[PDB]
Order: structure tokens, then C-alpha cells, then sequence
DNA sequence: TGCGAAATTCCATGACA
DNA sequence: ATTGTCATGGAATTTCGCA
DNA sequence: TGCGAAATTCCATGACA
DNA sequence: ATTGTCATGGAATTTCGCA
């Protein structure tokens, strides 16, 4: 058996709704498994169409031989599965209510919703705009077990945005007040 | 003058005036008796005009300004007075075509890392697509790994949601543009600051400066082209087409896509490279690191055998830009303050002002 | 085919495939252990299709698209099958740029006499002048004499009524013109027959062909911008100054004026040559007669390292004139008919019609 | 004493006035005294001022270094003194009712006369379209006394348009007979 | 250890308008 | 304060297959 | 029959937009 | 059925002035 490589499976995954930002609603969640790299794209709805639209910005930087995701709508639509065959892309899913991944993702799609959950606090309406800086953070933030960011297994170089603040991840004890105050 | 000329009628040897030849007098001048003929030898305070009234008939240059004097007159050193006045003639200099071509061009080393160095330009107008008129083009100085996006104006705001959206995946050290209204407006430059991004701009008028998007603007329109043949020029659903299609084109020279230069690897296109299969990925970014450093580098080519580089303290003149019909196509003499290198200097320009310049952008000015 | 490849398999000796190199079968299909890996072996019936798949991902030439096919395939001889589709490509054929350049100018004989051939040629629209914004010059082809009329257009009318005024003076056997729509026009042919003026005229897009009074616009065009630094354009009072100063000025190859080719004896115009004082007109003329004939003449240039000449039966490409944005640069390909000269040629051109046409404006068509 | 030589002496006179031709009323007549070469300008009266305009047109071509006129208005003037003197140009007057020029442009000056006469009958209207074949005529004539044409004297060659139909230059009886009545 | 042919490398040409 | 580039397809050169 | 300097010739460069 | 040209000013080469 061959050696896991990027680009071998993206792991694909809706997070929302979300309060309105720049009239966007959800966020489309792509992580590359060997490498652990996430690329996020905002969308107004996790339909197959948004899925395709943003899918469409990616897949024309790099095409995943497979994409796994759970059986979403969105994903299990004919019209996803012709487009993902057009591009030769083979689709895979996760038992209904049993969703598996691997560690690394699972961890990964993790600090995403604790990331994100932590800025939306305060500002639940700014997000759009800090989607990039989501990004460079998850993706220079080191891996425990590998000894390396998703940078730079993507690339094979350090990055120029290091985040040497391994951050608090967690909500202070303001925003547990006001996370309380803000969803009442 | 009167003085020099009376020593040498009466016989006397004149520094300048061969002794062989018989000077006489007649309708009250001096004249001399030459193989040519017998021309007529002005008084030294004469020959300043004469010069000039020669040259300006069609404000000509060396050899047809003496041959109009040469008709009527002889003195000593002839051509050292017509060229004293071609330097002279404002018009002449800043007129005037060079010819003396520019010294070879540098090929600036590769930029060592992906991210090291973005060149970005823009594209257009193209025709309407989507509301669209041109194209962002970003292209990674080391991987040649190249971005599109379309936008309806070349305006820094179009510039900045596209380089938001592309930043997402790295911040480059340095973005190299050209003097785009786009690239040089204060905004653009908060934007790169507030991201530790070095902006870096090509000397004005010298888009072989932005060389690497430059090139890749042509593949870019070369394909779209093809792709359009007896089609409507529908653009803008090819730009992702197209930015696949040529970030994973190889290049005969290197023997590498972009795209392969940027992740050691192929993704899931077409006759994908299978090469590293058995590699671990530790191993196959082991030997990305040493392809990436083992690539092909030209060389500055010979000079042409009529070029000139530029000295400190040169007068040379700037090209000016857009110059208007029947005005002249060079500003005034300037000074080479400084030699950035062989082919870029910076200038005092009279006003004065420092301007950084290409060297292709100047001539030397003539006759010192 | 299916036939070729099983005759292999159980080890038998097809010509192409060379012997020492172990062919075997897996995942249902012939495969071969290359030095650089071990490669898929298509049956000839496929081979086309994977050539056209790999051609068509960035419509790239010869190597690129070998690049992408070796990365799965090896056959024998992969690049006549990848030859073989450039040059059924339509898109490329089109739309790719030359890379052979011109064979060397040719420098036509000069005319031997005055007002054997006229040069004509508009130069404008320059700043309004007058109500002008036009100039017609006409250029004697032996003396370089030329003659400048103001107009309102680059119109046959306004050729018609200055050339009236010019062979009020003599007429010329021939007069070459570009394919400008004032010269082309039948009224202009008529006026030209109605003198016993043979019309001759450049291959369409190429001024070099009018080369002799292109040349000389320059010198018109440089001559007023001096002459206007610091004023006003306005141009139409300095017409008869330029001319009479260029047709007096002297040509340093030659050492004569178009003046003294066309009359053998300056006017009464400062620093006019007294050399033929003493000769009679008949003395003056016979010398004449020897000056024109012993002018220096260039000769033909060295072929650049990579030049083409045309050949009867050639397929070659015209350069399309006014392409539109994203459009091909190039027509379809196209056969010579006739062979000129080395420089000119006649194409029928797939509609198709005969056109005489510059080589500059032709490309070779590649790959035959 | 140094032989005659084109350029040396323009002889300039005016013809008119003649009838109305596309607001023409004369004719500026300018013969190269040693070529016999002439030039003719249409004006719209013999005034400095149109002689000055012509005389433009002609200088920019060659210029002459004497011109010989009679006393006529238009050449007495200090205008047209200034303007020959700013280009170098002598001015010579023929003694007032005693004009002398040459005999070979005394002669050219009546063929100039008779020529026009002879083609201003019959269309006396249409002379101005005609003055440049007249010139091509009166240029490429033959002189009885010099073995050659103006044309050749001026530009040392033979010319494209010989005419070697040497004319009647007289008025055929019909002609008469309708310019006794064209002048009634 | 040398041949003929295929493969690879060279590199001028031209376009980024 | 900055700096040309590189796809392209014939030709030139090297390598390959065989002996 | 040879020197140093002036004169003349050579010729690449660039523009006819 | 048509076809590059030539002013320009440093450099290269020749000629001149003298001996
Ligand atoms: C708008 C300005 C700054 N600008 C300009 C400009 O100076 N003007 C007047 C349009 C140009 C280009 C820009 O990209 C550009 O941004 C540009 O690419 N080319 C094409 C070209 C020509 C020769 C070459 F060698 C290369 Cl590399 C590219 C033309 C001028
Ligand atoms: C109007 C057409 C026929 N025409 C055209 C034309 O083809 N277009 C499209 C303007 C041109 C010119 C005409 O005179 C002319 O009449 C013309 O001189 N040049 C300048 C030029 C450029 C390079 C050269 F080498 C030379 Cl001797 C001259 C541009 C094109
Ligand atoms: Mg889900
Ligand atoms: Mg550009
Ligand atoms: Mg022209
Ligand atoms: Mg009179
Ligand atoms: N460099
Ligand atoms: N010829
Ligand atoms: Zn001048
Ligand atoms: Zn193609």
C-alpha cells in the first residue's frame, strides 16, 4: 500500500446556519486529509449549487481524487454526484449517523468551529472578512503528532505567517457572559 | 579673429593653418586656396554663427551641417565647432532619435520560495463577459503557479478582494507590480503594510520589469483565444479552466508544471505524474526542495557592439511618455545620480526631481 | 493494434518495440518496465485520442505535450503521433506565433532617372492647422525631391488637385503608393491613365514597401517638431520651410541634396555649392549624368540564423490586419501560387482568392 | 565672365485680365532665363500680395537669384522689396515702356501669349484646369536655337511627355471668326 | 566501439497592447 | 528606490538499440 | 616612409504611428 | 500583380601635414 499524499482525499463539510454576514449564512469546511490543510468558502445556503459554486474555486487550484462527506443533502444530490464525475472524482460517504473521518480531521474540524465560535463572539456579524486570517491561522498552526503545519506539508517550506501564539482557543470568562447574553 | 588672420596674410606660420597652402585677400576677406576649391576663411568671431546658421537650415546633424559650410568656407578644425553646436541645439537633443542601443538585460535570480515574490498585473479591457472587463493576474515568482480573477475595472478595491481571497492560502514577502493607477494608490499600500507585505514596483514605462506575469499574460490570452475560436468571446467561465489548464503545463526548459514546482505533486488532472508514488511525503517534499534549487537559469546575453551603460554624473535624458503630435520625444538633459545597477539608475531631472528609470527608458545625451 | 500487442505479449519481436525490455499484462492492459518507470502501452487504435486528450488540456506544442502523454504512455515514436496532431490542430495553427523569421530585405535598384517613380504616401491626422490635418508627400525616387501639400483628408480629391499642381512640372512613369483608400480609389486609376502614370502599389500592410517616402515623413515630421518647441503646432505656414530645407540638405552617404540630383546645381539658397562655376550648363549636366549613376547603392543584408523563403506550393499563413481582442492572429492556411521574388509572393487563399501579399505578413504553417 | 546657369534670373510678368475661371483672372508668369523653363501662377488680381502668395510656392522649390520684372505695380512696391530682400533675391527693372528681357524669353513670353489665346477660345472659361498642360507644353518644346527642350536644360534627361507634334500656334479660320464674335 | 535512428536539448523568434 | 520571460518547432547534439 | 592628428568613412540604431 | 530607408554620432580607417 502507497504512502498517504495530499490532494489523495478532501473531507468536505457545512458548518451553520450563522448570523448574517456580508448576506452570507453557512460556511463550506474543506480539509485535506494528509495534510490537514483547510480551505473555507462562505456560502448563502448548503445546497448543491453553493457546493458546486464554491467547489469550483477550489477544484481549480487542485482536484481531490476523492471527496468524503457525510450524506448531507447537498452531497447526495445527482447533480453533485455528475458534477464530481465530470471532474473524475470519486464520492464517499459516511453511514447515516455514524460520521468517521480520521483523527487529524476530526481535531482539525474541531479548532475550526472553536475558532470560529470564539471571533463570531463579539462580532457575529464580521466574519466574512476574518475567513482568511481563520484560514492562515488553522493552517500555520502546528501538528502534535506530525512535526509540521499543513503549510508546510502542502509546500514543503516554512511559512511567512508563522503562528507562534498557540492561542487560548477557549471563551474568557467576558464571553462565556456575553455568549450567554447574545443567543437570549 | 582679425588679429590671427593679419599674421597670416602677411606670411606667418598660425598654430592650425598648414603652411603649404597660399592664404591671399579679395572683395575683403580672406580666402585660401584648398584642393576642394577656394573657400573663404572666417574670422573666429564669425564661425560660431556660421556654424549655427548651417545647422539650423534643417537643424542637422554632423557631417550634412559641415558639408553645407564646407561650401563656402574653410577654417582649422571645422567639425569640433559644428559638434559644439549640436550640443548646444535644445531642439537637436530633445528631438532627436538615439542610437546607441541599451546594454544586455539582467535576469534577476529566480525568487527562492513560493511566496517569496508575487508578480501581479492587470488584463484588459477584454470584451464584456458577466459584466467583466479584465483579468488580476498574480503569478508566484519561483513556481510560475499563477491566479486569476476577473474583475470590471483595474481599480485597487478589485485589487484587494481578489488578493484577500488568494491570501487566504499565504502571504507572499514581496508583490512586484508595474505603476498601475491600481498598484500605487495609497490604499493598496495600507493594505500590504497591515500584512508585513513588502510592495515592490517596476521602473515606470518597463513592463519587461514585470517580466514573469508579463509572459504569462500572453499564454493566458493564447488559450482563451483557442478555447474561443468560432465562439463568442465568452470569457469569464474560462478563467478557471484556464488557470488549471496552465498551472499544470509544463514547461519544455524546466521539466516542470507550476503546480508540481508548488506541492511536489500532481492532484487529480490528467495524466497526473505518478513518479513519487512510493515516496513518503517527507521523502517527496525532500525532492521538491532539491528540484526547486537544481532549476534551469539564463544568463545575461552579449551586448550589442554599439550599447552604453550608465556613469554617475551622465547627462542622459528620459523618454517622454506620451509625447503629443509634433513634440519631442526626450525630456531635457538630466544628471545619473545614482547606478542601481547596469540597467536601472536614478536621475536628477532639472526640476528637480529623483525618479528611479530604466535604462531603456534613456538615452545618453550627445556630444556631452 | 489488439493484434500488434498480443503478438508481443507472448514474446514475439514487433519492429518499434525494442527487445530488451519486458512486456507483460496487469489491471487488463500491456504494460512495459521503462528506465523511468513502467509505462502503459495503448493499442494504435487508442493512440490518437490520448494525444488529442493531452494536446487539449492547455493546447500545448511538442514537448509539453509529449510531458503530459509519457506520464502514463510510452509507444514507439511518440512524437511523430504528437506532430501529427499539431498540425491538424485548427486552433493552434491559427492562434500560435511564428518562430522563423523573414528572409533578408531586399534593396530594390534606385530609379535611374527623375520622375521615373514617384513614392506617395499621407502622413496625419496631425493638430488642426489651417483647417489641414493632413500631408501628402511625394518623394522623387531617384533624387529623394519631395514635394509636401497640405490637406483636409487623406482623400483622392485632395490627391488628385496637389498632383496637378506637381506634373504642372513633369510627369512621372510610375507612382507607388501604399493601398490607402486615396490611392486605390478607380477615380484616382482614372485620373492616372487619363497621364499614361502607371499606378503601382505596395502588398497590403507593409510600408517598408513605401519605404522611400515613409522615410522620408520622418524627416518631415522631425524637422516641424524642432522648428515648433515651445510654440503652438501650428504646422501649415512651415511646409515650404521644410521642404525647401530637406530637398537642400545633404545626404552624408551620398554627399549630394536631392537638390543637386535634381537640377546638378544649387538654387539661390544659403551656403549653395560653387563647385560648378566655370563648367557650362552642358559641362554641368554631362557631370550630372556621371553623379547619378555612380550613387552607392546597398546590398541585401545576411539571413538571419532562422529565416524562411518561400516555395511554390508552401502552405503558409497571412497575418490577420486589424484582430480583434481574444481572436486569432493568423488566417487558415494557405498555398503559394507564385513566387515573386524572394520577398513576395502570391497565395490563393482557401476562398480563395489570389492575393499578392509581403512574406513579413506570412508564417509557414508547422508540422506541414 | 561665368556662363549662364538656371537659377540665375526668374522673368516675371503678369497676363490678364482674362475671363472668369474658377475665380481666376490672370496668370503670374515666371521663365528661367537661362533654361527657358516657365511656371505659371493663376492669381485673382496683379497685386504684391498674390505675387508674393506665388512666388511662395515656386521659392520653395528653387530660388532665383535676380528676378526681372517691368515697373508694374505689384513689383515696385516695398513689400515685394522686402520680401525679396529677406530671401537674398536681386530685383531688376526693365526702364519704364521699354521693356528688354532676352530673346529666348522674349519669344518663350509670345508663345506663352499666343498658346493661351489659342485654348482660351472656344472654352474661355476653362483655362485654369489647362495651365498645367500648357506649361508641360511650353517646357517640353523644342528650341530652335539650343538643341534642347527647357525640360532637359533644367533636369538633364529627356522628358516622359515629349511633344513632337510641334503645333500650328495659330488661330484656324474658324476660331477667328468666333473670337471676332466671342469679344462682341 | 560503431552505426542509423530516435530522443533530447538547443535556441532564435516573437508577444506580454 | 531596482532588474525581462518563456512556449515554440526546426536543427544540432546526444543517447539508445543493436551488434 | 613614418608619425600624430584630422578627416572621412563605416555602420548599428531606430522610426517612418 | 512586386521589392525598405537613411539621418545620426561614436568608432574604425584613411588621409594629411610634416619631416
Ligand atoms: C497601464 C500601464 C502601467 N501598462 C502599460 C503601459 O505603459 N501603457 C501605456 C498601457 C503596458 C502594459 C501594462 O501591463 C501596463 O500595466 C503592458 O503589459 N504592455 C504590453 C507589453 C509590451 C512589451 C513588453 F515587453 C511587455 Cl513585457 C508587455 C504595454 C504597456
Ligand atoms: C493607412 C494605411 C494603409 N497605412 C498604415 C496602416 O497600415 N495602418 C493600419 C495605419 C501605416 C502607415 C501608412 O503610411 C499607411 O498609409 C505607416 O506609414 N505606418 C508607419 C510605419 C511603420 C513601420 C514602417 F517600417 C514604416 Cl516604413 C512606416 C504605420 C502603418
Ligand atoms: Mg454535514
Ligand atoms: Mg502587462
Ligand atoms: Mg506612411
Ligand atoms: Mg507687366
Ligand atoms: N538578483
Ligand atoms: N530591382
Ligand atoms: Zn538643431
Ligand atoms: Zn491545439
Amino acid at each position: 500500500d502507497r504512502p498517504q499524499k495530499p490532494f489523495d482525499k478532501f473531507f468536505i463539510d457545512y458548518i451553520g446556519p450563522l448570523p448574517p454576514s456580508q448576506g452570507y449564512l453557512y460556511v463550506l469546511v474543506v480539509v485535506d486529509g494528509m495534510t490537514g490543510f483547510t480551505w473555507l468558502y462562505p456560502t448563502k445556503a448548503p445546497s448543491t449549487s453553493a457546493t458546486v459554486k464554491s467547489l469550483n474555486v477550489l477544484t481549480s487550484i487542485a482536484i481531490p481524487k476523492v471527496i468524503h462527506s457525510d450524506q448531507g443533502a447537498a452531497f447526495t444530490s445527482s447533480t453533485f454526484a455528475e458534477w464530481a464525475k465530470e471532474r473524475g472524482i470519486h464520492l464517499e460517504f459516511s453511514t447515516p449517523y455514524h460520521p468517521q473521518s480520521s483523527g487529524k480531521v476530526e481535531r482539525k474540524n474541531s479548532d475550526i468551529k472553536r475558532l470560529l465560535t470564539k471571533l463570531l463572539v463579539g462580532r457575529p456579524t464580521k466574519w466574512y472578512d476574518l475567513l482568511p486570517v481563520v484560514q492562515l491561522a488553522l493552517n500555520n498552526t502546528y501538528s502534535p503528532v506530525l512535526k509540521y503545519t499543513p503549510h508546510q506539508l502542502l509546500f514543503g517550506i516554512d511559512s511567512n505567517t508563522p503562528f507562534a501564539n498557540q492561542d487560548t482557543l477557549d471563551l474568557t470568562r467576558e464571553e462565556e457572559l456575553s455568549l450567554l447574553q447574545e443567543i437570549r | 579673429l582679425d588679429a590671427e588672420l593679419d599674421q597670416l596674410l602677411q606670411g606667418h606660420y598660425i598654430k592650425g593653418y598648414p603652411k603649404q597652402y597660399t592664404y591671399f585677400l579679395e572683395d575683403g576677406k580672406v580666402k585660401v586656396s584648398r584642393p576642394e576649391g577656394v573657400k573663404i576663411i572666417p574670422p573666429q568671431s564669425d564661425r560660431q554663427k556660421i556654424v549655427l546658421q548651417a545647422h539650423n537650415l534643417a537643424h542637422t546633424g554632423r557631417e550634412a551641417t559641415l558639408l553645407k559650410i564646407a561650401n563656402l568656407y574653410w577654417w582649422p578644425n571645422m567639425r569640433k565647432d559644428v559638434v559644439k553646436q549640436l550640443g548646444r541645439c535644445q531642439q537637436c537633443l530633445i528631438t532627436n532619435a538615439s542610437n546607441k542601443a541599451s546594454g544586455p538585460i539582467l535576469r534577476p535570480d529566480r525568487p527562492q520560495k513560493p511566496f517569496d515574490k508575487f508578480f501581479i498585473d492587470y488584463i484588459g479591457p477584454l470584451p464584456p463577459s458577466q459584466g467583466y472587463l479584465y483579468v488580476l493576474v498574480v503569478v508566484d515568482g519561483m513556481t510560475g503557479f499563477t491566479w486569476l480573477y476577473p474583475t470590471k475595472a483595474p481599480s485597487t478595491s478589485a485589487t484587494v478582494k481578489s488578493l484577500n481571497v488568494l491570501t487566504s492560502i499565504a502571504i507572499p514577502k514581496v508583490i512586484h507590480s508595474d505603476q498601475g493607477a491600481a498598484f500605487t494608490s495609497s490604499t493598496f499600500a495600507e493594505w500590504a503594510k497591515e500584512r508585513g507585505i513588502h510592495l515592490e514596483f517596476s521602473t515606470p514605462y518597463h513592463p519587461q520589469s514585470s517580466g514573469k506575469v508579463e509572459r504569462k499574460n500572453s499564454d493566458i490570452k493564447r488559450l482563451l483565444t483557442k478555447l474561443l475560436v468560432g465562439r463568442p468571446t465568452k470569457w469569464y467561465d474560462l478563467l478557471p479552466v484556464v488557470q488549471l489548464a496552465l498551472n499544470n503545463t509544463y514547461s519544455p526548459v524546466l521539466k516542470y508544471t507550476p503546480h508540481q514546482l508548488l506541492f511536489g505533486i500532481d492532484s487529480n488532472t490528467p495524466f497526473a505524474n505518478q513518479d513519487t508514488l512510493d515516496l513518503t511525503r517527507e521523502e517527496e517534499l525532500s525532492l521538491l526542495q532539491e528540484i526547486r534549487t537544481s532549476l534551469y537559469h539564463p544568463s545575461t546575453p552579449p551586448a550589442s557592439s554599439r550599447s552604453w551603460s550608465p556613469v554617475v554624473g551622465q547627462l542622459v535624458q528620459e523618454r517622454v511618455a506620451r509625447p503629443a503630435s509634433l513634440r519631442p520625444r526626450w525630456h531635457k538633459p538630466s544628471t545619473v545620480l545614482k547606478v542601481l545597477n547596469p540597467r536601472t539608475v536614478v536621475i536628477l531631472d532639472h526640476l528637480g526631481n529623483n525618479r528611479t528609470v530604466s535604462i531603456d527608458n534613456l538615452k545618453p545625451t550627445s556630444h556631452q
